[PDB]
């Protein structure tokens, strides 16, 4: 839910709304769930925030066919 | 440019005048074509046959008899005034070098550009065998038309009585290229300028497809959409279908 509002968000703000422990616990979760194609997201380290891969814009591709 | 339209008549009398004459030893029969020239679209109302003879060994010999030019006029003028002759047709699909020299006689006779017909009788070929080319200024040069069929009740009424989509194309395609294919191959061993100049262009106007399949799929998905609803309509004329069987049911018990 939180991934899907905003498309960069901070990684401390994450365990700020959700009365999270520390950043190393949210860390290991938001990359669990891309295993399976649900967060489509990535986590830049030297930039500070978390930024979702997904562009939308599937007019252009077979998917839907 | 222009069009060539012909009647089925024109197509299964050409066809016809190999068995009858019972031409063999790979010779050739030479027919005359009447019809209106003038015209974007040639239309081609009338054919006959005449005698043609010549060698194979020398090209240089050949035979027309003119009366046969001047009798069929007197006789068609008599019947069909809007008839002339536009040109003449032969009896196969492989080009000789005597087209040019035939090109000369009825060049008098004819009062417009001599229209070349080239109609196939053993159809070994794919689609319309029958090839239509047009002698202008190169010398000569032949250039081709499309050859189509007149759509008429005094034509394709009897072809209906005697008689009674990409599947077919693709086949047509083969065709083309096993053409280029035995050009390129017969070419090598003639040497260790007309088809090179114009293949390159082929190839640089299907590699190159693949940039618009970006936009290509933006119009696909719209048949399918097109599609989805179709399909949904579909049900309505089969469960009223079920609908109105229901009904009859109820109709037969009450009986």
């Amino acid at each position: 839910i939180i991934s899907l509002t905003y498309k960069k968000i901070s990684l401390r703000d994450i365990c700020l709304k959700l009365n999270l422990d520390s950043e190393q616990t949210v860390e290991y979760m938001v990359s669990r769930a891309i295993r399976d194609g649900v967060i489509e997201a990535k986590i830049n380290h030297e930039d500070g925030f978390i930024e979702t891969t997904e562009l939308l814009n599937i007019y252009d591709s077979e998917d839907p066919q | 440019h222009e069009k060539v339209t012909i009647a089925p008549l024109v197509l299964l009398s050409a066809l016809d005048h190999y068995e009858r004459t019972q031409t063999k030893e790979n010779k050739r029969c030479v027919g005359v074509i009447l019809g209106d020239a003038n015209s974007s679209t040639i239309r081609v109302t009338n054919s006959f046959a005449l005698p043609f003879e010549e060698d194979e060994k020398n090209s240089d010999v050949w035979f027309l008899d003119h009366n046969y030019i001047e009798n069929m006029n007197e006789m068609c003028k008599k019947i069909n005034a809007k008839e002339k002759l536009i040109g003449w047709y032969h009896s196969g699909p492989k080009l000789r070098a005597s087209d040019l020299k035939i090109n000369e006689l009825f060049k008098k006779y004819t009062q417009n550009n001599p229209l070349l017909l080239i109609v196939d009788v053993k159809q070994q070929g794919v689609g319309l065998p029958t090839d239509a080319y047009v002698a202008i200024e190169q010398e000569k040069t032949f250039l081709h038309l499309p050859c189509t069929i007149e759509a008429e009740e005094a034509e394709e009424i009897g072809v209906e009585h005697l008689l009674r989509i990409r599947l077919t194309n693709q086949l047509k395609s083969l065709k083309g290229l096993q053409s280029k294919l035995k050009d390129v191959v017969e070419y090598l061993d003639k040497v260790i300028h007309t088809i090179l100049g114009k293949l390159q262009d082929v190839f640089n106007l299907n590699n190159l497809q693949k940039a618009l399949t970006v936009k290509t799929n933006d119009e696909l998905m719209v048949i399918y959409i097109s599609n989805l609803v179709r399909s949904i309509i579909a049900f309505d004329d089969l469960i009223e279908n079920k609908i109105q069987n229901k009904k009859i049911q109820e109709q037969r018990v009450k009986d």
